[PDB]
């Protein structure tokens, strides 16, 4: 609410893994976040994949940037 | 296209003859004097050299 | 005037040979304090599940051993890395002249950044002992 | 085979501590068996291999950032030469020439040192 | 002829195993499904330095054609445990807790026979052998 | 038995890493199983402090993502771009590059004197730890 939300990336609590897997359906930037959070390419690429995939209006340009992000995780 | 044609192809003739024209420049292996003669006919300069080397012209030479 | 640049030729290259034979067997043996000191690192799978059956017959529980784990990970974590960045400095280093990578420019090339990079060594490495001369 | 002999010395010297915090760790273990204690070891070199590591990160984002300014460069990156090999050449034959004065430099003056103690 | 005979199942058992368990959902009842899959015990044993010795010879010493498989999964093997080695150490391991890993990376990295033979692996036309070679090293590193 | 035997130095070292990281692995368990105990603590929190910092440091934020990959992103762009320019130019000059073999060797031996110089110059050093 505080869009604090950078900080959260910080936190290392094992609380916070599940919390951001649960509330991951403005979650984009939660996503934004997620993707960013794991440091594992693995785990990022297939956020960024469902994030373009995704129903939320998200423009052709960030659905590739996620996709050209995605794929470099490759 | 040349060969399998029972027909004139002038045209195809001429294109080839630019295309060799085209590739023995670009690259260095290809180069020199058995070509100017040339300007398209199964009077191939590859064909000759084919012959007596080998078939092997070498990997796939693509335009920069 | 030939016959002598042999000589210190037959010399020099048995003391070649004296090297090699050398650094040989010492790969051996470098090599075999690598198959003891594994057999044996366990047979230190005894002494280390027995710690664990004798530890599981007891209350229970086992603790603050996480942290340690997330220690050898996160120790772990950044060899991954370094593999990673090497993984990207060979494609750089792959991305720059083309129809014939076998010539000789870029054999110059290299080995002169070898030189350089060496040259810079001895620079300041040098420059220390020079900086390092000022307490005396 | 020079080159050859670092390698070794490197061989050498590693398997030489892996022997060991091997050691610290078999007959420690061993004692335990039978009752007795080695332990903050690690504490030594768990911290000890931290501060390793330490830097190990620095050298990762030094060496990062020299990637995109070299990378950076490539960009700009983009043109023929025979005179620059020489060019190149002469100014390492100055090179080499300034830094054997550091060193003759040092060296002199650890020379100095030397002789000062007796 | 007997030796290969009975260390290829078990090669190709070790193998499953590691697969046994998807470790890419973590990356990308959970308590008892972790405790029950059988690439815990897997790791656990490897993690022995009798265990991974054996892997490793077979990769020192490489080449019937039989043979020659029991030397790709030699290879696929360490090349699954080197890739998920932080998995089981930080993951797996706390959640059914038994020792810890460090024998095996001397034993490798340091062994220097298994790091230039492994080289020596790439050039070989089998892709499976050559493909994971090269995979390894990377891991290492 | 020198061009082909780097294959037993290469392969020492990456026995003698993947041992280290057993060893490691080792020395860590026999510091939780016989150390809990529930003792633990002291000295223990400042590797711990040591170890928080490097560990998020890391994590973060910041690193990960945008360096590497706008410099993977990157990357390959510059390589797409980097073949065509190429094309051509024009062969080249390769060629000439025999020598420039040669002189460089003569650079190499000069450097290596240098550098075992200064590493006597040292020596000649601590022995000035007089």
């Amino acid at each position: 609410q505080v869009d604090l939300a950078d900080k959260l990336l910080q936190v290392a609590s094992p609380f916070l893994e599940p919390h951001l897997v649960r509330m991951a359906k403005r979650y984009m930037d939660l996503l934004w976040r997620y993707y960013e959070k794991n440091r594992s390419f693995s785990n990022a690429a297939r956020v960024l994949s469902r994030l373009a995939d995704m129903h939320t209006e998200i423009s052709l340009q960030q659905r590739l940037e996620y996709i050209a992000r995605a794929i470099l995780s490759a | 296209l040349f060969k399998s044609r029972d027909p004139k192809p002038l045209h195809l003739l001429d294109c080839i003859h630019v295309l060799l024209i085209r590739y023995v420049e670009n690259p260095s292996q290809v180069l020199n004097c058995e070509r100017r003669r040339f300007t398209n006919l199964c009077l191939d300069a590859v064909c000759g050299y084919l012959v007596e080397l080998q078939s092997m012209s070498s990997s796939v030479a693509v335009q920069a | 005037e030939n016959g002598e640049k042999i000589t210190s030729l037959h010399r020099e290259v048995e003391k070649v040979k004296l090297d090699q034979k050398r650094l040989d067997q010492e790969l051996d043996f470098i090599l075999s304090q690598q198959k003891e000191l594994e057999d044996l690192l366990s047979p230190l799978e005894e002494l280390v599940k027995e710690q664990s059956g004798t530890i599981y017959l007891q209350h229970a529980d086992e603790e603050r051993e996480k942290t340690y784990k997330l220690a050898e990970n996160i120790d772990a974590q950044l060899k991954r890395m370094a593999q990673d960045l090497k993984d990207i400095i060979e494609h750089l280093n792959t991305s720059g002249a083309p129809a014939d990578t076998s010539d000789p420019l870029q054999q110059i090339c290299k080995i002169l950044n070898a030189h350089m990079d060496s040259l810079q060594w001895i620079d300041q490495n040098s420059a220390l002992l020079q900086r390092k001369v000022e307490e005396v | 085979i020079q080159r050859n002999t670092l390698n070794i010395d490197k061989l050498k010297i590693e398997t030489a501590q892996e022997l060991k915090n091997a050691e610290i760790a078999l007959r420690t273990q061993k004692t335990p068996p039978g009752l007795q204690h080695e332990y903050a070891a690690p504490a030594d070199y768990f911290r000890i291999l931290v501060q390793q590591f330490e830097v190990q990160l620095q050298q990762y984002r030094q060496q990062i950032e020299e990637l995109e300014n070299h990378l950076a460069t490539q960009a700009n990156n983009s043109h023929i030469t025979p005179q620059d090999l020489s060019m190149a050449m002469q100014k390492i034959y100055q090179t080499f020439v300034a830094l054997a004065a550091q060193l003759q430099s040092i060296h002199e003056n650890v020379k100095v040192l030397k002789e000062q103690y007796l | 002829a007997e030796k290969w005979e009975v260390a290829e199942v078990v090669l190709e058992v070790f193998y499953k195993l590691l697969r046994d368990y998807e470790p890419q959902l973590e990356d990308f009842g959970e308590e008892i499904i972790a405790y029950k899959p059988p690439g815990f015990s897997l790791m656990y044993h490897l993690l022995n330095e009798p265990m991974l010795e054996l892997a490793l010879s077979l990769l020192e010493e490489g080449v019937k054609k039989h043979l020659e498989k029991a030397v790709q999964h030699c290879l696929a093997l360490l090349n699954l445990t080197l890739q998920k080695e932080n998995l089981f150490m930080d993951l797996l391991r706390e959640s059914q807790l038994v020792c810890p890993l460090e024998q095996l990376l001397q034993g490798i990295n340091p062994k220097a026979d298994n790091v230039v033979n492994i080289a020596r692996y790439l050039y070989h036309g089998n892709p499976e052998l050559a493909f994971e070679s090269a995979k390894i090293l990377c891991c290492i590193s | 038995n020198q061009t082909t035997s780097v294959a037993k130095i290469a392969q020492y070292k990456r026995k003698l890493m993947d041992l280290s990281h057993r060893t490691l692995q080792v020395l860590i368990k026999q510091e939780i199983q016989r150390k809990s105990g529930y003792a633990i603590q002291a000295d223990e929190e400042q590797l711990r402090v040591q170890l928080d910092t490097i560990q998020g440091e890391l994590n973060a934020p910041t690193q990960f993502k945008g360096r590497l990959n706008e410099l993977m992103s990157q990357i390959r762009m510059q390589n797409h771009f980097g073949a065509v320019r190429s094309e051509e130019r024009y062969y080249i000059d390769a060629d000439l590059l025999r020598e420039i073999k040669q002189h460089l060797k003569q650079q190499q031996e000069g450097l290596s004197h240098l550098i075992s110089i200064i590493k006597d110059d040292l020596e000649d050093i601590k022995l000035v730890e007089h």
